[PDB]
């Protein structure tokens, strides 16, 4: 396809938007064998459950109550997404992260245990989002889900559509079977860099392990707060593995992992490394020195300190140039660009969170 | 009566499993020998790595620090500043899968601490090591030592088999409360799943840094499941797990407790307040809070000056030392709370 | 005269809304407000060939075994079966929230009692339990022990911790006190990979391979001492096969001889303990229905007392409930399988 | 140039456990990895410095009579020769080095630092060829490689896999993903390219608990539990269609027992008769892959209460695909003179002791 590069002018970047295919919208893009397989088996993943994930959403699917269209699931109505989000907030680069093949919140195609099905669902999702959403309205651009757990298939999909100007990133999950610095994933990083694509890792369930490093959570506070933990672990692996020494142009964004907690995590990483760096003598930089060039984080759901001045402090302690606005439309903890930041928040930092920082991540 | 300066985390290092033989019944002592005495020395502080011991610590005939009370006491108390030290032995009994052997070796380990440490210097106190693979057996171990007040807390590892708030683990919290003892979580683990939610860290360094994530999980479990309402005198010490990570975790936990309170309706106070009142943290490692102004900053972000308690983490080597925290604050008052006043809440030890 | 008991048939919950009449207002309202996520398991994917045979009666959505009328019509039509033991596999055990697990397990048992046991006196049922909290699982057993139409305790083949662990002893204690066998049925909580080498990539791989977890459970139960501590314990393996038992039994016996002082309370051989305390349903038969193969497997088990007839209704297996007759020449053995062996479990007469 | 192995009057032993003497791997390890081991040891999927999660019971699980004057059983090549090779006329004895030092089971490939793991595998391979195989080529090496990092395993198979002193690639029974996963396919491709079969030996570790339903408590559970991993691996390798992609690949399950595979395979077929529609691309009926692709070694021999059942079950598995092993020097060593029941048929035992292994190893 041919499409101008995204232009962010007076508008803003929204790094996380969740569209969902209407019932049947993927079938034109799937082989008959996979339509039959889905009819007969559904999409088996790391659960013993036919239709839901291991932590189903608490209240109304975790969607804002005003984003339900005439008929479908929130995010399934393109016109509603235009007026409720892109028009309303003057979003000029809205990055699509399709988290499910259907109207069933949070069930990523890449996590199907049949990885041939997973690949087929990712490919169908990519063809669909480009045809149905991006090309009709190129304010939207795609973060293309691929099968991180089967790198050969991911590399093939990145080669197939990764150079399409409608695509701006590769889309993975926060949870994986091996930490993301593992050599398993390096072929995907190689293919991404060859297409000059950054990678976004969105909050997920699944992965193959429990949702903490020390057991499965019980209550919803534990589950939702627990999502940050996976991102902490992924940051440590990606940095300490030397992945960014091997791929010195690779850019990664943690999406919906919060921001502020990264600052003291990185601080502890440096402090520990000062004593124990002999274990990993090839690493070229002090661990925190990788952040500026390699690690981004989106804002939603915004951190809410008790004293608001601590927000800007912690965002700058992470890296003020590497924080990128997202709304998470249409989820219930959606953030509004006009109200997400504290009244006292520095205007220059807010402006670059809304514009410059994401432009630099997405190569605009 | 002035609160004592308590070093809230120092370590005894078992020389070898043979040191347990005097405190094991014949069945277990003969068994240990016949099995060629496999050592459950943990990999949490690899003996050959830079964290294991200060280069100038007193050492035994094999070059190892902290394997005798004589050596530990010589080093820890030399400068006269410390009044008491709380000994945690991390010998890996919790990684013994055989449940009867876990019980027997945990007991023998506590006897070794009592007879070869606590009896040797009255400035030493200790945690009770418990067989956490059987929570009812862990409760029995706490009870067995509840009459020896030199045992001042219960030792749990930061990574457990099931989260500590699960009802399966309530006997531990019940027994600790019944004994009047705080519970400490110390870095280390049972390794019965990957140490993270995304798989196995590939290095000791990656593992060590990243165990803070499991402590967020443990605190959310403990609080969400109702431990602090069901056992309201519970006190929790986080030993050698950092602390700068707490405020961002506290803020998100509070935000989501507002959203989901009806799921955990017994939690009627914000996690923010419950954590400030029931959780204390040791200061070694300080993870950068020793840098100029950063200790004042983290106390401001915690919203409480009552949580940090002094430790040296003897004999371990960290990037900054036990008293380097003084560089992070301009308040002598704050240092007085960290050095002595905050730990009074845990142990009630006076000079 | 011992009754012909079909020792494993299935009730299928229509949807979580069917639980509403049996939930307190807090849980009924929370269910509707959650948009009623269904914990329908993937153990028998509803669209796959195992889920129901083509002769089974179906409801308006094309699903078999969602009503007692349909199940009783099909199961009892030919007059051969006297009683049937209903297991509902709805996935309450995969509810992480522990109070909800308790509430939905209790509601599910109420639904079985009111919409199944009350409707036909030939039906019996297992007690579904909240196995994430063994204390609460014991209380669920105690609560239903008064209703003798509940004839066993339901546990899944894959648990969170092995069933012989002391953490789980309250379940075995409560089952023994209630006079109830404990059944393990294929299915699981999926709180680790279903195998020691990771996640099966298909339902077929998963289904076949769950036998390995039953070897683990039996070794845990026996080695940890359940059968000495709770010596009246009876264990039924439901819909988990059985031809794998003898090679497991022989190796367990061989290693018990090597490791006796590690588990000194196990004074009888695992061979004898398994033959005496373990029973197994016959559907699926996993090839034992072929000529001579039922006599062979009984010879290899060393006991004709273990196999108990089931149909596994409404599931479809390669061979049918009575095709086991093709594997034996012994009417005495068939008498044991069709009626006498299950008398040890349920004491049900015609 | 080393002669090809020749089995005439003697036997194949598919599983022998030598151990390097202290320091014996150092000439074959870069100084950086020497330093790493001095400072960190060999960290794996435990929280333990020196032992695995299930340390051995009595005497290290070694034969009481296999200790040399100094060092661990298996560490003295002259005692290996006199107590094993000469004593049992082993003419193809396949070395499976399970530990880089004086231990029973701590595999190099399972080090969590996979660069270290690769260096230890390489050092083990150079060592066993120089110390054991070339001096006495009745022995041949099954080369450990890093199954969890296929690039490194492929490199090592390319480096040494064509050496005539090597007869197989060596993996572990436990892995992070079932062995039919595409992750391991580059290793299968490289092995086929070197005309090498693969042996997977009993292991701890892998990344998961030792059963699919929790960690075991007592030694009966741990040791009997080893069978479970091999059941799971067989199902994955077959049902994944790995042998459709690699129609010449041979794999042997080592120390997983044998008889249990027969009813497992029987259940696999019976289930597939109904559920085959889930995997329509699989070319054959599942049990049909066994004959051409799946071997199993015998130790510790299955001991049914009625001995006649052994031959029945070995044949129900596949009588041509069962291969003798002693497991020297472990405590449950099988003596080829006594391992088989009195009534066992000579032809089947002969195949197990000779022809079957010769076919698997291409001898
Ligand atoms: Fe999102
Ligand atoms: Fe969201
Ligand atoms: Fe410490
Ligand atoms: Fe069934
Ligand atoms: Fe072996
Ligand atoms: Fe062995
Ligand atoms: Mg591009
Ligand atoms: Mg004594
Ligand atoms: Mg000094
Ligand atoms: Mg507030
Ligand atoms: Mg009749
Ligand atoms: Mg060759
Ligand atoms: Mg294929
Ligand atoms: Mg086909």
């Amino acid at each position: 396809g041919t499409l101008p590069a995204p232009s962010v002018t007076t508008g803003i970047v929204d790094a996380d938007i969740h569209p969902v295919p209407q019932d049947g919208a993927l079938e034109p893009y799937l082989d008959d064998r996979w339509k039959k397989h889905i009819r007969e088996y559904g999409v088996r993943t790391t659960t013993g459950l036919q239709f839901i994930s291991e932590y189903p959403q608490m209240y109304g699917g975790a969607m804002r109550a005003d984003a339900w269209p005439e008929s479908g699931y929130p995010g399934s109505d393109r016109e509603l997404l235009r007026t409720q989000l892109l028009d309303k907030h003057n979003i000029q680069l809205g990055v699509l992260q399709c988290l499910a093949p259907g109207g069933q919140t949070l069930n990523p195609a890449g996590q199907a245990l049949n990885q041939e099905l997973a690949a087929a669902l990712c490919r169908a999702t990519n063809d669909w989002q480009l045809e149905h959403l991006v090309y009709p309205d190129p304010r939207m651009r795609a973060a293309i889900p691929v099968t991180f757990e089967t790198p050969d298939y991911a590399v093939a999909e990145i080669e197939r559509v990764g150079a399409d100007p409608g695509v701006v990133a590769v889309l993975g999950t926060s949870k994986t079977l091996e930490p993301l610095g593992s050599r398993k994933y390096w072929p995907i990083y190689e293919a991404s860099v060859a297409q000059n694509l950054p990678i976004q890792f969105h909050l997920s369930q699944g992965g193959g392990h429990a949702n903490t490093g020390t057991g499965w959570t019980s209550y919803h506070t534990e589950y939702h707060t627990g999502h940050v933990q996976s991102f902490q672990s992924q940051l440590l692996s990606l940095v300490l593995s030397g992945t960014f020494d091997r791929f010195p142009t690779l850019k990664v964004m943690f999406v919906e992992g919060n921001v502020a907690h990264f600052a003291p995590l990185i601080q502890r990483m440096d402090y520990t490394w000062e004593t124990l760096r002999g274990e990993l003598p090839d690493l070229q930089r002090k661990p925190s020195e990788y952040i500026r060039d390699h690690i981004w984080a989106s804002t939603q759901p915004i951190d809410e300190p008790e004293k608001p001045e601590h927000l800007a402090e912690l965002l700058e302690e992470f890296c003020g140039d590497n924080v990128v606005f997202a709304t998470d439309y249409p989820h219930f903890d959606f953030d509004d660009p006009e109200t997400a930041f504290p009244r006292s928040f520095p205007v220059d930092l807010r402006d670059k969170i809304l514009r410059g920082n994401g432009m630099r991540f997405f190569g605009v | 009566g002035v609160p004592a300066v308590v070093d809230c985390d120092v370590h005894a290092v078992l020389p070898s499993p043979h040191s347990l033989i005097p405190y094991l019944d014949e069945y277990w002592a003969d068994q240990l020998v016949a099995q060629l005495a496999p050592t459950y020395e943990p990999n949490y502080h690899p003996r050959g790595s830079a964290i294991a011991q200060h280069s100038d610590a007193s050492v035994d005939e094999n070059g190892r620090a902290a394997t005798t009370a004589e050596n530990l006491v010589k080093d820890v108390f030399a400068d006269g500043f410390t009044d008491f030290a709380v000994v945690n032995c991390l010998y890996g009994v919790q990684q013994i899968h055989q449940p009867r052997r876990e019980m027997a070796h945990a007991r023998a380990l506590n006897h070794w601490i009592a007879n070869e440490w606590l009896d040797k210097d009255d400035r030493l106190r200790a945690s009770i090591v418990v067989p956490q693979g059987s929570p009812r057996a862990a409760a029995e171990e706490i009870d067995f030592w509840s009459g020896d007040k030199r045992f001042v807390q219960v030792l749990l590892l930061g990574q457990s088999e099931l989260l500590y708030g699960r009802e399966i683990n309530w006997p531990i919290w019940e027994a600790a409360e019944a004994a009047g003892l705080p519970v400490t979580l110390h870095i280390g683990g049972v390794f019965r799943q990957a140490p993270t939610s995304v798989g196995w860290p590939a290095s000791h360094l990656e593992w060590y840094v990243g165990q803070q994530s499991n402590i967020e999980a443990q605190l959310n479990s403990i609080i969400s499941e109702g431990i602090l309402q069901k056992f309201p005198k519970t006190k929790i010490l986080l030993s050698e797990l950092g602390f700068n990570w707490l405020p961002p975790f506290m803020w998100k936990f509070d935000k989501l407790w507002k959203s989901y309170r009806p799921d955990i309706p017994w939690v009627q106070e914000s996690p923010l307040e419950l954590i400030r009142e029931h959780v204390r943290v040791t200061t070694s490692p300080s993870d950068g809070a020793e840098e100029a102004g950063r200790l004042d900053s983290i106390v401001d972000r915690l919203g409480s000056d009552r949580m940090l308690v002094y430790s040296s983490d003897y004999p371990h080597k960290h990037h900054s030392g036990p008293r380097d925290i003084e560089n992070g604050t301009h308040s002598p008052e704050l240092l007085d709370r960290i050095y002595r006043r905050n730990a009074f809440d845990l142990y009630n030890l006076v000079v």
